[PDB]
Order: C-alpha cells, then sequence, then structure tokens
C-alpha cells in the first residue's frame, strides 16, 4: 500500500509528542525524522500540506508550522 | 454392515489433528499487530471483524480491544454494523 | 557426490543473483571475482527472602559461547517426548562433522537424560 | 528478512569474510552484501530441499536443550553417527533446529 | 493395617508478587520452553529434584513432580532463585500445598463387580471408559483408583494425613471383598 | 462448495425383507401375523448405494463408496413379490398363522389393515373440448 | 404493540403490528374471510 | 398458545410487491428451541439404531430432568443428549456400547464418557452394572448365527464371568470371545474381522482375550451342545 | 417424489453446515431414516396426502365378509365433491361395460361416485414409451 498508511503514523507521533509537553510546533521534516519515513513521496508531501493538516480539527498552524490543538479540547 | 461402531469418527480426528497442529492464535505485542492493521487498511477501505482474524492471525478479544482505541463504528443498515480501521 | 552437490549450489547461486545485480546497475565483473575468492577461502530457615544458602546448582555456560565442536543446522517436522526419550522427525538439513560436510533428507534421533 | 540459519556455518562465514573484503575495498555497498546473503540463504534452502534424497541415523546423550521463537538448541554428548556406509564418532554435537 | 501409601507427585501454589516477562526469561533460561500457540507459560525442569515448574506473567508459581513436602518447598525455592537470578523480585507469598497423589498395593486381587454393587451411590465402575474403579468418598475428599491387580492410587488430598486416614477406612472394605 | 468440491452420486436401490427390531436391537423377520397382533408396521428397510467423489486441487480426486446406506423403511403390500409371503405354498402359509385364502393387496400400518382405494383423475396429456354454457 | 409504543419503535414496524392486530381481532370474530388467510394451529385445520 | 397463519387465498391477502401482507411470525423461547432441537436430535439418534419409542421417551425424560436442574452449563446439547440416550438404554435392561452410540452421534467417545460421568454425579441416579449376557442377542443376530449357537455363546460367557477367569477385561472383549468360540465350533464360521467390526473390538484385543479363555474350553460349553467341530480341533489362537 | 426431495434437501443443508466451518462430514450419519419412514407411515394411515391435496384415500379394510374384503380391495373413488348437486358424473355411462360393475354402488350421498371393478377388469400398470417411439421412427 501507499499514500494511505503513513498519515496514521504521523498523527500518532505528534499526539504522543504533545503528551510529553511539546507545546512548540514542529516542521514536516522534523516529524519525518523519527517516524522512519525519509523515503516518503514528494506528491505525498504536497498532499499533506494542502489537505491533511488543514481539514483535521486537531491541527493548528503557527507561522507555517503545525502543532496540536489544546485550546479546542478540554484541559 | 453400516453404522459400524467406531471409537471416533474419521472427520473428527482429522479436525482434531489439524487444530492441535495449528494451535491457538498467539498473543502478540501492540506495535507489531498495528503494522498488519495498517497494511490491511491500505488495501481495502472497509473490513469485517470476521476477516481480520484470518489475516493478522490474532485472538478476537485482543483484536477487539486494540482496534477500539483508534477505530470507531459506523452504522450500516444495508448488511451489518461494520467496523472502521480509520483513526479519524 | 558432495562436491557435485556443491557445484550444483554454485550454479544455483550465480543464476539467482543475475536479476539482483542488473536491478541496481552492478556490473557482471563483480560476480566471477566473488566466486574465485569464494573457492579460494574454502579450498530451619524461617526468613525466606535470601536464597544464598545453595550454590553450584548450574553447569558450565560456555558450551553456547565456544561453538568449536560440530554444529547441526537442520529443520524439524515433529518432535515428541514420552517418559525417557526425545524423538525427532527431521527434514533436510546440513552439518559439519570434523570438517567433512555431510547431508541428509530424513533422520530419526534418540536421546536420553 | 528470512530464516537466517545457514549464516552461522563455515560456508556462511567464508561468504561473510568475502563480502567484508569487498566492503573494505569500497567496491560494493553493505546493502548489496545483505542482499547477496539474502539470496544465498534462499538458494541454499532450495538446494537442500530438492536435490537431497539420503537418510542418516544418529544416537547420543543430551545435556542442554532450549526453545524459543521456533528455534531449538539441542546439545548432545557422546554422539555416535550410524550410517550404512560410514560410522562417525564425536564427543559433543550441538543441534540448532528451526521451522 | 500395617500398609501405608507413599507419595508420587505434590502440587502447590505460591505467589512471587511481581509481574514477569516471558520473552526475557525464554531467551535467557537453562531449560526454557515457550511456544505461545500451545500454552500461555514457560516450563522448566531441573534434574536433582526431578520436579517441573509453571511460571506465569501473573507471578503465580505452581510446581509438580516432587516426592515430599520439604522436597517440594525446596524445589520451589530453587525455582524462585532462577527467576530472581534474571533480575526479577521473586518472593514467597501464600505458600500452600494444593494436591498430592500416592500409589500403594494390597497384594491381593479385588472383586470390583461386588464392590460397585454395595457402594453404588459412592463408586462408578465403567470398564468401557477406564479399566479401573473410581471411588469418590466424602470424608477426606479422595478419589480412588481400584484395579483387579490390587494396586490403589490415592488422589486429591490437602495433607498427608488425609491419605493415611483414607486407606485406614478402605482397607477393611477391601479385606471383606478379597477374591 | 466452501475450494473443495463434493459430489454425492446416488446408485442402485437395495430393498430387503420386512424385518422387526426388538428392544435388544436384534433384527428378526416380521411376520404378517405379528404386525397385526403387536400393532407393528409391516415395513422393509430401504438401502441406497452412494458413491462420494471429492474434487480438490492437487490431482487428488478420491472416489469413496458406501455400500447399502440405510435411508428409512417403506411399507410393504402383503402378497406382493417383495413381501415375505411371496411364493409360499398353502401348507407354509398355515404354518405362519396366515390365511391362504387372504388375497392380500393391503398394507399393515400400526396393526390396522389399510387399503389404498384407486383414486380416479381426469386423463392427462390429452386435449379436451367442453361445452360450458355459462 | 404496547411495548413498541412505549419503547418508541419505527413507523413501519408499528404499522405491521397494527395490521397484524387487525387480522387477529377480525379472525376471532370471522374466520371465513373472502380473501384473507384463515388461522390454523400446527395441523392445517381452520380455526373455528 | 400461539397459532399459525395459513396461505393466502385471494388478492386481499397479497401486497403489491408479490408477497403476502400477513406473515407467519411465531414466538418460541430460546430454551424451548434448545429442547425441540435436542428432541429432534434424539429421535434421529434413536431411529438410526432402531430403538423403540419407549427408550426415546425415557431419554427425553432424562434430558428434560437434567436441563431444568441445569448442572451441565458448558457441554454441547448434542453431547448431553447422546449421553442421556446411553443411560436410558441401560436403564431399560438393554445397554449399548459407547462405540455403538458414538457411531450414530457426531460426539466422540471421550466426550460422551465425560458427559455420562457428570450426569450420574449431578442427578443422584444409580444405574446397574452391565454383564456379558445383556450383549448377547444383539451381537449374535447381527452376525447371522443360529439360536443354538446363541445359547452356546451366552453359556460360555456367563460361565467365564462366574468362574472369574479373566479379571478386569471389558464385557465386550469376553462377549466377542464367546461369539468366536460359538462360531468356530459350529457350521457358521465367522472370522475375527467380521466379529470385531460389529463389536468395535480391535483385531488385537480379541486375540488378547482369546489367549487366556482358550485352554479351559470344554468346561465352559454346555453338556447338551451338538459339537459340529471338536474342541481339540479349534485353532491355536 | 417429494419425500426423497425433502431428504436430499436436508442432507444438503446438513453437509453445508459442516463444510462452511471445515469439519467435512460423515455421510452415513448425515441422512436420517426418519423422513421416508414417517412420511410413508403417517400417510396410508391418516389418509392425508402431502408433506390438503387429497383426503380419505387410505381406508381400514372392511374385514366383515370375504365378499366385503374383495369388494373393498377393488374399489374406485371419484374426486367429485359430495356437496355438489350436479348429476352428470353420477349416472351409469355407456362406456362402463365390462370393467366397472353396473350393479354394485353404495346408497345415499355417495351413489354413483364410488364404483367397483368388474371381474375381468385389469388396470394398466404402465410402461416406457421408448420402445414404441423407437419402432415408429425406425418405420416409415
Amino acid at each position: 500500500g501507499y499514500k494511505f498508511g503513513v498519515l496514521a503514523k504521523i498523527v500518532n507521533y505528534m499526539k504522543t509528542r504533545h503528551q510529553r509537553g511539546d507545546t512548540h510546533p514542529l516542521t514536516l521534516d522534523e516529524i519525518l525524522d523519527e517516524t522512519q519515513h525519509l523515503d516518503i513521496g514528494l506528491k505525498q508531501k504536497q498532499w499533506l500540506m494542502t489537505e491533511a493538516l488543514v481539514n483535521n480539527p486537531k491541527i493548528e498552524v503557527i507561522d507555517g508550522k503545525y502543532a496540536f490543538k489544546p485550546k479546542y479540547n478540554v484541559r | 454392515t453400516n453404522y459400524k461402531p467406531v471409537a471416533n469418527h474419521q472427520y473428527n480426528i482429522e479436525y482434531e489433528r489439524k487444530k492441535k497442529e495449528d494451535g491457538k492464535r498467539a498473543r502478540a505485542d501492540k506495535q507489531h499487530v498495528l503494522d498488519m492493521l495498517f497494511s490491511a487498511f491500505e488495501k481495502h477501505q472497509y473490513y469485517n471483524l470476521k476477516d481480520l482474524v484470518d489475516i493478522t492471525k490474532q485472538p478476537v478479544v485482543y483484536l477487539k480491544e486494540i482496534l477500539k482505541e483508534i477505530g470507531v463504528q459506523n452504522v450500516k443498515g444495508i448488511h451489518k454494523n461494520t467496523w472502521e480501521l480509520k483513526p479519524e | 557426490t558432495v562436491p557435485k552437490l556443491y557445484r550444483s549450489v554454485i550454479e544455483d547461486v550465480i543464476n539467482d543473483v543475475r536479476d539482483i545485480f542488473l536491478d541496481d546497475g552492478v556490473d557482471e565483473q563483480v560476480l566471477m571475482e566473488l566466486k574465485t575468492l569464494w573457492e579460494n577461502k574454502l579450498m530451619g530457615q524461617v526468613e525466606e527472602e535470601p536464597l544464598n544458602s545453595e550454590d553450584d546448582v548450574s553447569d558450565e555456560e560456555g558450551q553456547e559461547l565456544f561453538d568449536t565442536e560440530n554444529v547441526v543446522v537442520c529443520q524439524y517436522d515433529k518432535i515428541h517426548r514420552s517418559k525417557n526419550k526425545w524423538k525427532f522427525h527431521l527434514k533436510d538439513g546440513i552439518m559439519n562433522l570434523n570438517g567433512r560436510d555431510y547431508i541428509f533428507s530424513k533422520a530419526i534421533g534418540d536421546a536420553e537424560w | 528478512m528470512a530464516y537466517q540459519l545457514y549464516r552461522n556455518t563455515t560456508l556462511g562465514n567464508s561468504l561473510q569474510e568475502s563480502l567484508d573484503e569487498l566492503i573494505q575495498s569500497q567496491q560494493i555497498t553493505p546493502q548489496l552484501a545483505l542482499q547477496v546473503l539474502l539470496q544465498f540463504d534462499k538458494a541454499i534452502n532450495a538446494a537442500l530441499a530438492q536435490r537431497v534424497r539420503n537418510r542418516v541415523n544418529f544416537r547420543g546423550s543430551l545435556n542442554t536443550y532450549r526453545f524459543c521463537d521456533n528455534v531449538w538448541t539441542f546439545v548432545l554428548n557422546d554422539v555416535e553417527f550410524r550410517e550404512v556406509t560410514e560410522l562417525i564418532k564425536v564427543d559433543k554435537v550441538k543441534i540448532v533446529a528451526c521451522d | 493395617s500395617g500398609i501405608v501409601p507413599q507419595l508420587q507427585n505434590i502440587v502447590s501454589t505460591v505467589n512471587l508478587g511481581c509481574k514477569l516477562d516471558l520473552k526475557t526469561i525464554a531467551l535467557r533460561a537453562r531449560n526454557a520452553e515457550y511456544n505461545p500457540k500451545r500454552f500461555a507459560a514457560v516450563i522448566m525442569r531441573i534434574r536433582e529434584p526431578r520436579t517441573t515448574a509453571l511460571i506465569f506473567s501473573s507471578g503465580k508459581m505452581v510446581c509438580t513432580g516432587a516426592k515430599s513436602e520439604e522436597q517440594s518447598r525446596l524445589a520451589a525455592r530453587k525455582y524462585a532463585r532462577v527467576v530472581q537470578k534474571l533480575g526479577f523480585p521473586a518472593k514467597f507469598l501464600d505458600f500452600k500445598i494444593q494436591n498430592m497423589v500416592g500409589s500403594c498395593d494390597v497384594k491381593f486381587p479385588i472383586r470390583l463387580e461386588g464392590l460397585v454393587l454395595t457402594h453404588q451411590q459412592f463408586s462408578s465402575y465403567e470398564p468401557e471408559l477406564f479399566p479401573g474403579l473410581i471411588y469418590r468418598m466424602i470424608k477426606p475428599r479422595i478419589v480412588l483408583l481400584i484395579f483387579v491387580s490390587g494396586k490403589v492410587v490415592l488422589t486429591g488430598a490437602k495433607v498427608r494425613a488425609e491419605i493415611y486416614e483414607a486407606f485406614e477406612n478402605i482397607y477393611p472394605i477391601l479385606k471383606g471383598f478379597r477374591k | 462448495q466452501a475450494p473443495p468440491r463434493y459430489l454425492l452420486k446416488f446408485e442402485q436401490i437395495y430393498l430387503s425383507k420386512p424385518t422387526h427390531w426388538e428392544r435388544d436391537g436384534a433384527p428378526s423377520p416380521m411376520m404378517p401375523n405379528e404386525a397385526r397382533l403387536r400393532n407393528l408396521t409391516y415395513s422393509a428397510p430401504l438401502y441406497v448405494d452412494i458413491t462420494k467423489t471429492v474434487i480438490k486441487e492437487g490431482e487428488e480426486q478420491l472416489q469413496t463408496q458406501h455400500q447399502k446406506t440405510f435411508i428409512g423403511k417403506i411399507p410393504i403390500m402383503l402378497r406382493s413379490t417383495y413381501c415375505l409371503l411371496n411364493g409360499l405354498t398353502d401348507r407354509d402359509l398355515c404354518e405362519l398363522n396366515e390365511c391362504p385364502l387372504d388375497p392380500g393387496g393391503y398394507f399393515i400400518i400400526n396393526g390396522s389393515e389399510k387399503v389404498l382405494i384407486a383414486q380416479e383423475k381426469m386423463a392427462t396429456n390429452t386435449v379436451y373440448v367442453f361445452a360450458k354454457k355459462d | 404493540l404496547r411495548r413498541n409504543e412505549q419503547n418508541g419503535a419505527a413507523a413501519h414496524v408499528i404499522a405491521e403490528d397494527v395490521k397484524l392486530l387487525q387480522f387477529h381481532v377480525a379472525t376471532m370474530v370471522d374466520n371465513e374471510l373472502p380473501g384473507l388467510p384463515r388461522a390454523m394451529q400446527k395441523s392445517g385445520r381452520p380455526l373455528k | 398458545l400461539s397459532t399459525m397463519i395459513g396461505k393466502g387465498t385471494g388478492a386481499a391477502s397479497f401486497d403489491e410487491f408479490g408477497n403476502s401482507k400477513y406473515q407467519n411470525r411465531r414466538t418460541m423461547s430460546s430454551s424451548d428451541r434448545a429442547m425441540m432441537n435436542a428432541f429432534k436430535e434424539i429421535t434421529t439418534m434413536a431411529d438410526r439404531i432402531n430403538l423403540p419409542r419407549n427408550i426415546v421417551d425415557r431419554t427425553n425424560n432424562l434430558f428434560k430432568q437434567v436441563y431444568e436442574q441445569k448442572s451441565l452449563k458448558g457441554r454441547a446439547n448434542d453431547a448431553i443428549a447422546s449421553a442421556c440416550l446411553y443411560i436410558a438404554c441401560r436403564q431399560e435392561g438393554v445397554p449399548r456400547t459407547f462405540k455403538e452410540i458414538c457411531a450414530v452421534s457426531r460426539i466422540s467417545k471421550k466426550e460422551i464418557g465425560r458427559c455420562f460421568k457428570l450426569i450420574l454425579k449431578a442427578l443422584e441416579t444409580s444405574v446397574d452394572l452391565i454383564t456379558t449376557g445383556d450383549f448377547m442377542s444383539r451381537f449374535c443376530s447381527n452376525l447371522c448365527l443360529p439360536k443354538q449357537v446363541q445359547m452356546a455363546a451366552t453359556h460360555i460367557a456367563r460361565k467365564a464371568v462366574e468362574l472369574d477367569l479373566v479379571p478386569g477385561r471389558s464385557p465386550i472383549s469376553v462377549a466377542a470371545a464367546a461369539i468366536y468360540m460359538a462360531s468356530q465350533a459350529s457350521a457358521e464360521k465367522r472370522t475375527q474381522k467380521e466379529i470385531g467390526d460389529i463389536a468395535g473390538v480391535a483385531d488385537v484385543t480379541i486375540r488378547q482375550s482369546y489367549r487366556l479363555i482358550y485352554p479351559r474350553a470344554p468346561d465352559l460349553f454346555p453338556t447338551d451342545f451338538k459339537f459340529d467341530t471338536p474342541v481339540d480341533k479349534l485353532p491355536q489362537l | 417424489r417429494g419425500m426423497f426431495k425433502n431428504l436430499l434437501k436436508e442432507v444438503r443443508i446438513y453437509a453445508q453446515k459442516f463444510i462452511d466451518r471445515g469439519k467435512d462430514f460423515n455421510l452415513e450419519l448425515a441422512i436420517k431414516t426418519r423422513i421416508i419412514s414417517d412420511g410413508l407411515k403417517y400417510s396410508l394411515a391418516t389418509g392425508n396426502w402431502g408433506d390438503q391435496a387429497r383426503a380419505g384415500v387410505s381406508q381400514v379394510l372392511n374385514r366383515l365378509t370375504f365378499a366385503s374384503t374383495l369388494s373393498h380391495l377393488r374399489r374406485l373413488n371419484s374426486p367429485i365433491g359430495r356437496d355438489g348437486k350436479l348429476a352428470k358424473p353420477r349416472q351409469l355411462h355407456n362406456t362402463l361395460w365390462g370393467m366397472v360393475c353396473p350393479a354394485e354402488t353404495p346408497e345415499g350421498h355417495a351413489v354413483g361416485l364410488v364404483k367397483n371393478l368388474a371381474l375381468m377388469a385389469y388396470i394398466s400398470v404402465g410402461s416406457q414409451p421408448s420402445p414404441i417411439l423407437e419402432f415408429l421412427e425406425e418405420w416409415s
């Protein structure tokens, strides 16, 4: 399979990263370092930027960088 | 001649030998079982619970607890309430 | 016999790596140089928490560590044990007995303890 | 990504040393050497499965056996290999069995 | 009576009180056997007491194959030491002997078809299922394995005194039905 | 189906003499007089021959055959060729406590003599023209 | 029918129970209906 | 006291998508479904070996008594029913072999044996011990042997039990040995294969039984048996 | 016809139930000896023909006189309803000569409908039409 399986691993990584207290946002390549997805496709990269991280109600953008949404959820 | 007394039927001892050679589905770690969970999800969008036990080869109660954390249920009135493998 | 089986292994290895070498652009000149080097290298205690009252309850652990003696690397079909003996249904496998290489397809093993 | 059982033999060690000479000479990448060992393991597994049609018998006394992840670790002492064409005497034999 | 049985297995539960990793033990044990498709535990045997052990992820330790209560406790202490050697906090919590089995002889053949007739509400003789007589009596909670050869196996007690009291009641019964 | 495939081919029918099974399970030939007395049914076992062929991949088409499979009992008309009283002399009929003058032609069900009245139907396969004045 | 009303069932299922209660009331009074089926009890005999 | 709805008779009984408006829905408890499916299995089980209806009625009495007392929670309904058929056969004075019942039911000998043990323990019902004479009429008529051969077989079997010559052997193994002597010492000869097939007794076990009952043969036979074959002419098996 | 069809239907679902889940099946215990046995013993006893099609076909033999036994074994029964006031199938038709008795007939509601064979009447047993059709196509 391709293009439909790596998104679950990415959203699981940054959610667990937010559980450790990482409030500061992270870039796309920084997340891809520890998820063992360095051979990911370029057409996947543009699809993540324009669809995946803007339709998800758990992702918010600060100066072009993506992070979790703790304000929407109850804390 | 027919209905001859036997200690055990031929089809029953063939099934018992197959069941004792194959054994029970083994309990596995959470990180590995998710990999064939995502690998199967990449092939087809929808799946029945009755078919995942024949793919990843895991205990039904274990598979039903692990997938409940990330997956959800959407009601379908056409055939059966089918489980969803999508985390969202 | 055994050298004839070894040359049949040589023909199978060099045939199976032709598609691998041409997949990543590796030239053919690597293969026969590898085979030449491959041939040359071959030819009343009421306080029960401490358990230090006993010692020397284990044998030498080095038998796994040395591996100097003969090592049998084979495959099994069925292994059963009853009252005294371990019996084995071993399919095809290989070993190294005193340098000489032996081969087998079926074997029945009996051991005691 | 295979059984990886014939690698710990004299044949496996000679091939591994041969690939080490090519790696130290900067001729091939270590990824190719892993692919060579992977294809060699598949080649030797098919060679013993097809062209071997002989049977041997052996007896001995066991001292150490272990089992995990479908791997056996039989160790036999005072082993007498009884074959129809030759008899082999040896003090100790270790058996590694997989499936 | 003058005849006393001798024990042949003893099973007992004790709690280590800590969780255990099965895979870590199985790679690093003297006598490890771990096939998850067959069973949920690792068996391990040692040669001097001839006992067998069943270690579990729950920390419950159960053993079998001993010949004495002191032998069974010392075998459990040896088994706890092996677990504790690999970095686990093995302890001894709630040691209790659960079942022992004993075998003995009477040295005369026994008429079974007359014994099942007089104790019909206590025994059941089914030579199609098993050639021995099952005798399920109440006072020491012991099942008996009575055979025409005279061998009797005493089974199911919590102490050795129950087996000794068991054969004291049954020996006059077996004496009256001697062939 | 559900892959293995099975075919159950049926074959020659075997029908025996009318037999009675007691409480012991011992078969015995049923007398027509005993059926009338003990309220039995005068029935004969019906045995079928079945050849079972398994179809599976791997060139392993095995043909097994079961001889004379019991598939129930059929009530038997008295004094027919398949009854017990077929081809018996008058002396042998009297020894069996059965009347020689009895014409037969009737079943024995639960000990009652049951006769099948010949039902009359309109003849089939034939074109008919009627005169419906309505 | 009373249980489905107090449990709030669907409209099609409560319509079938009313239609079946319609049949059972009428069959109690008249079991010689012109087109409707006739009630039977395990043996094929019409119910009087 | 539910009724049933008959077939439609006119246009008012059919909906416009080609189907009846009134459907024969019928209520029945899941417990009654289990009892009905077990009773429908018992009549199937009993009529395969041609049991009379009174054994079926005693089996259904035994099944209903156990099922309402409810001690057998986890064992299969076919296994417990097949065990109740075994007990009701034995309680009427004509018991059957476990292999005979296992040949009809889907349920193995080990499973019905465990069900037979658990029913007797959980019903407080005492049942008599079998003998060799109870397995005589069935095992002799199936092999097509005459009445005098039957009388000789049931005499040497009863004599061997009373004299206590073979402790601990199952009554099946001495019944088939009694058939083997009565057939080999008469005109109607029957080999060990045909006798063992009816008895389920292995062609090993019947020799194992025959190697000790042999050398006292003329004492077992009755004094008024027409010996078609002499005792000393029997084969040395 | 239908009783063997009913037996073959049930042995199909029984074998399908044991092969859907993979036990295979033993055929000798798949077939019950209960469908043919009950179906042919409930019929010929109750007089019902089905399993509402026909009724009153099998009767208890009138064992009162040897003349009565012979007359009952050779009886013809008409399917015309006895509550019908029509008289067209009750009259003695001209073609009943020699194979239906013109004299013997019961009285009352059944008159003319229950008939009896003559002395020499022989009802045809049936035969295959293949030899006749083979002869005709062989001919001109």
